[PDB]
RNA sequence: GGGCGAGGCUCCUUCUGAGUUCCCUGGAACGGGACGCCACAGAGGGUGAGAGCCCCGUAUAGUUGGAAGCCAAGCCUGUGU
RNA sequence: GAGACCGAUAGCGCACAAGUAGAGUGAUCGAAAGAUGAAAAGCACUUUGAAAAGAGGGUUAAAUAGCACGUGAAAUUGUUG
RNA sequence: GUGAGCCCGGGUCGAACGGCCUCUAGUGCAGAUCUUGGUGGUAGUAGCAAAUACUUCAAUGAGAACUUGAAGGACCGAAGUGGGGAAAGGUUCCAUGUGAACAGCGGUUGGACAUGGGUUAGUCGAUCCUAAGCCAUAGGGAAGUUCCGUUUCAAAGGGGCAC
RNA sequence: AAACUUUCAACAACGGAUCUCUUGGUUCUGGCAUCGAUGAAGAACGCAGCGAAAUGCGAUAAGUAAUGUGAAUUGCAGAAUUCCGUGAAUCAUCGAAUCUUUGAACGCACAUUGCGCCCGCCGGUAUUCCGGCGGGCAUGCCUGUUCGAGCGUCAU
């Protein structure tokens, strides 16, 4: 009865959701995520799986601030107003 | 139920005897807000809210 | 909802004594009862002393809180740091 | 301008109707060559089926 | 004799570059000389001869001239870099040819 | 490139009465798994003798 | 269960929200591709996976 | 032929910036020629087109047909002419798109803008002619 | 109405700016019950002081900033919100005096022999 | 030792040549025939079918307006604590 | 910016709302899927049907292109000879 | 034409393609229990046979064994086929409407599909306490990711009085 | 003889091969140096008149300011634009801003929208009660300030 019957007492959870990634890998006794490896300060990463790595690195994102640093390298920092515009 | 009832009054010049307050499956919040007796809900709704 | 716990509130918090204000103003007693006279902070008198502190007698001192609090800001507590 | 666009949802389900989905929800994926029947050999000690 | 025991194909060095980098060069080339005209581009450098008894028979450009060398021609070993001319203290003077 | 038709987690199911042995893609609940990889004869595999 | 935290219950209301079809105005667009709801959720067919 | 490095002649370059330009590219993209009266006499070869603008059709099946434009549709690359329009099936009029570049444009739709633009055109094209001359 | 065109907000100072966002505040706050209560072309409208809304808040924080930047103009520290922004590596840099600082035997030997402008005859 | 500095370079911005002439097929000429024109531009793309001259661009010198740096022929000066 | 490369079972796993849908407690695994037409001009109206639809009649240069849509092979099936 | 093949005619179709000489290759298939996809005979076949059971009238509807009302007959038989919860699910709850698909027969019905509505607390829970146990700090190991350590070889803080 | 089975042909099916296409890959070459406690990469939740996704954005939420262009957006609805203009746009540029809950994530925690502390401001009869708002409170280390401990060394 290792199958079927052993199937319908499944009714309690591992893993939770984790605050950081938001996957349901967050092993509820452990309290460490299996995917980031929440609460270490490091996430969670190895060279042995390139696939891992691309479904978490830096452009699968938004790219909330890293997106518009080029267009301020590009007019090199500049800080200020055009000369003549309107405002205060 | 305390900033509900002070932007009521703040607002509609509402005054409130008790707020219940519950979170509805689409996620947003829902308020019952019950009336002094000397005001009439259903004059503020004709009247303010224009709820008719 | 959650139960207030005795003496959290009320003349607990409206009052405290001499001791304890001179160590929340982290002054020496002189220049406590100088800076005292000197803004007009004044004696008080609680309805029942045991309530703000169970070691109160009659001649215990007491002040208010805000009084306290409004001294705590005061510029002369820099100036007294400066001379010492 | 609603007939069309309540003909164009219709028209929209006809393949999913002949794959005979219950609904756009119905996305499930059954396994048509299992690994348990399709693989392994039966001795004459433990069987994993009867 | 050529062997490919090791995992060479991580590291095959190809070269389509050549005339890529040959343009590259060139330019940097036409930079420094614009940038240093009108100087030339490069230092003057003593005439060495080459060591062992291989290459004795031909002399080449050394890195510098020797601090007896300049103190013979008259230049100062402070003023001979600004004009574009090369020291090298580490090179003595053993023969007067 | 050279990570083309490589870039999968196959194993052959071994010897058996039905399928030939050709390594097959794990797992489930997609028509990837279960069909075969890493051949030059595969759809989705890797070719006979890659460009270099 | 009727017992649920505020996490739970705010991303449950976020799938009711996103259980819809889409808008029939959306066909009538130029250049539209979209003629389904790809990612509908039925409560029987898959799980939300919380 | 093209000696510029920063001009690239690939096909797939070039389709992809015309059907993905946005509206003010598409503007200067759906430019028109000028008729041989407004070119003697603004000396300017071609303008964008716009609203209120009145041209002539000079290819397609709706060759010789006189209108003003009552819509410059960018998103798909067309305008609309009054009254060069189909019947649908129902009875109702609807619009037929024209290119830009199918049509010559016979009366401008004159403001200070559209002066200016003409003004530096015909400024430009002078300077050069002068220059080269 | 209810469209605040930018151009009259940058000659207002505060208190009427702060008018001017409260009464757009109030017309949003009916008219989205007028929106919830009927159906008209009051849509526009709400669009229109919610941009209104918008560009007031804009106006004034605008001016209240220029305004500590004239406060902050001569003082040693500012607010990290005022000071620029930059990297962080740019502003973990040394600036150009510390990295032009040179040793006074180095100045000595720069004054006394610089590099020269020199041509060699053909 | 200081201070000017003509001029040059780097970067965005305005502008650039010539047929929609006639005939046939065609739903539509961007095809075929004829007569031309431009070209330091006959790269590429779009336009109802293979378009140098319908449109964007393309080639070359330049030409408008702006910002910030760098290089720099020369010129004023203090002179030795 | 390019190519004596590939042309939708190829080329990256992905030319498409693709690291998506989906599977697994989990680490992870992981697809399929492009093309009406120049222009929707995506069939008015009549008629038979409960409707889907059909038949007339239309649009188109073509419906032998009808949102199952360019071309439309073979296996395999129906009718006719 | 010995042949691999080449060329033409008729039909379909709609935007590109070929001959010759050199150059180049991811270049020629019946097999690999080959890969992917599609399709046959079997075959209108095996089968749709556990849980005692259905019948009459009327209404609805194009269409009713499995929709509804009434009329009868039965079953669960209080360790229930009843009334409520914990885990788990997440809107499946309720009203209205419904073409296709799904409900291995039908379907007007539906946990299906479409549009909306619905969950109101000082007193019920959570929140508080500690259990088994886990994680910080002091400090000590470890190349390091980190491990031990949870009262220690820690300056680890509370109160009152004062002319 | 028909039916049935098989073969041949035409048309119609089934299926998606072939041909042509390509806003896509792949490989090479050239240029550039620019993430984060002034809060990053990543995650969650929201924002459009009518959107589930993709895209864009953050309660100023398919966006604000500024500069430039100069008449659109479009699937529908509704408004435009004094067109001789502080001016459309799902426009471009982009120097000013806004930037929810999180996350190295920083009051303590977090399987809790849990529990605190300090200082101001406002409102409700309020010296005490109630509520709201704003600014703060992690660790290691460096420089400096100030308050200190020790017969550790001295002077007196
Ligand atoms: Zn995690």
């Amino acid at each position: 009865t290792k199958g079927t019957s052993s199937f319908g007492k499944r009714h309690n959870k591992t893993h939770g959701l984790c605050r950081r990634c938001g996957r349901r890998s967050l092993h509820n006794q452990k309290k460490v995520c299996a995917s980031c490896g929440y609460p270490a300060a490091k996430t969670r990463k190895y060279n042995w799986s390139e696939k891992a790595k691309r479904r978490k690195v830096t452009g699968t994102g938004r790219m909330r601030y890293l997106s518009t640093v080029p267009r301020r390298f590009k007019n090199g920092f500049r800080t200020g107003v055009p000369k003549g515009a309107r405002g205060p | 139920k305390a900033q509900i009832k002070q932007a009521l009054k703040k607002l509609y010049d509402i005054d409130t005897v008790k707020i219940n307050t519950l979170i509805r499956p689409d996620g947003t919040k829902k308020a019952f807000a019950r009336l002094t007796p000397d005001v009439d809900a259903l004059d503020i709704a004709a009247t303010k809210l224009g709820l008719v | 909802g959650k139960a207030k716990k005795k003496g959290k509130s009320g003349a607990a918090r409206n009052y405290m004594t001499r001791t304890q204000a001179v160590k929340k103003l982290q002054l020496s007693l002189p220049d406590f009862r100088k800076l005292c006279i000197w803004k007009g902070i004044y004696p008080r008198e609680p309805r029942d002393r045991r309530k703000v502190n169970k070691s109160a007698t009659a001649s215990t001192t007491f002040y208010y809180t805000k009084d306290i609090q409004y001294l705590l800001h005061e510029p002369l507590l820099q100036k007294f740091r400066e001379q010492k | 301008l609603r007939s069309k666009a309540e003909r164009q949802a219709k028209l929209a389900q006809r393949k999913m109707n002949r794959m005979a989905r219950q609904g756009e929800a119905d996305r499930h994926i059954h396994a048509s060559m299992p690994k348990h029947l399709f693989s392994g050999k039966r001795t004459i000690g433990k069987t994993d089926r009867r | 004799n050529n062997h490919f025991r090791k995992h060479w194909q991580r590291r095959v060095r190809c070269h389509f570059d050549q005339p890529g980098k040959k343009v590259t060069r060139r330019l940097a080339r036409r930079a420094k000389a614009a940038a240093l005209a009108p100087r030339p581009v490069d230092k003057l450098r003593p005439i060495v001869r080459c060591p062992t008894v291989k290459y004795n028979r031909r002399t080449r450009l050394g890195r510098g001239f020797t601090l007896e060398e300049l103190k013979a021609a008259g230049i100062p070993r402070l003023l001979a870099p600004t004009i574009g001319i090369a020291v090298d203290h580490r090179r003595k003077n053993l023969s007067e040819e | 490139s050279e990570k083309a038709g490589h870039q999968t987690s196959a194993e052959s199911w071994g010897t058996g009465r039905a399928v030939a042995r050709i390594p097959r893609v794990s797992g489930g609940g997609t028509h990837r798994a279960g069909q075969g990889a890493f051949g030059n004869m595969c759809r989705s595999g890797r070719m006979f003798a890659p460009t270099k | 269960p009727s017992h649920k935290t505020f996490r739970i219950k705010q991303k449950l209301a976020k799938a009711q929200k996103q259980n819809r079809p889409i808008p029939q105005w959306i066909r009538l667009r130029t250049g539209n591709t979209i003629r389904y709801n790809a990612k509908r959720r039925h409560w029987r067919k898959t799980r939300l996976g919380l | 032929m093209k000696v510029r490095p920063t001009v690239s002649s690939s096909r797939r370059k070039a389709r992809k910036a015309h059907f993905s330009a946005p509206s003010s590219v598409r503007r200067v993209i759906m430019s028109a020629p000028l008729s041989k009266e407004l070119r003697e006499k603004y000396n300017v070869r071609s303008i964008p087109i716009r609203k209120g603008d009145e041209v002539q059709i000079v290819r397609g099946a709706h060759k010789d047909k006189e209108g003003k434009v009552t819509s410059v549709y960018r998103l798909k690359y067309v305008i609309h002419v009054e009254r060069v329009t189909r019947e649908k099936a129902t009875g109702q009029t609807v619009p037929i798109g024209i290119h830009p570049s199918n049509v010559v444009i016979t009366k401008l739709h004159l403001d200070k803008d559209r002066e200016n633009i003409l003004a530096r055109i015909k400024a430009g094209r002078e300077q050069v002619a002068k220059a080269k001359g | 109405n209810g469209k605040v065109k930018a151009g009259q907000l940058w000659s207002k100072n505060k208190e009427e700016l702060t008018k001017i966002l409260g009464e757009l505040k109030t017309e949003l706050s009916q008219l989205r019950i007028q929106k919830i209560s009927s159906s008209g072309a009051k849509l526009n409208k709400i669009h229109d002081l919610r941009k209104s809304i918008a560009r007031v808040l804009t106006v004034i924080n605008a001016k209240q900033r220029a305004q500590l930047r004239l406060f902050y103009k001569n003082k040693k520290y500012l607010p990290l919100d005022l000071r620029p922004k930059l990297t962080r590596a740019l502003r973990r840099r040394l600036s150009k005096e510390d990295a032009s600082r040179v040793l006074e035997k180095t100045k000595k030997r720069l004054t006394h022999f610089p590099q020269r402008k020199y041509a060699v005859k053909a």
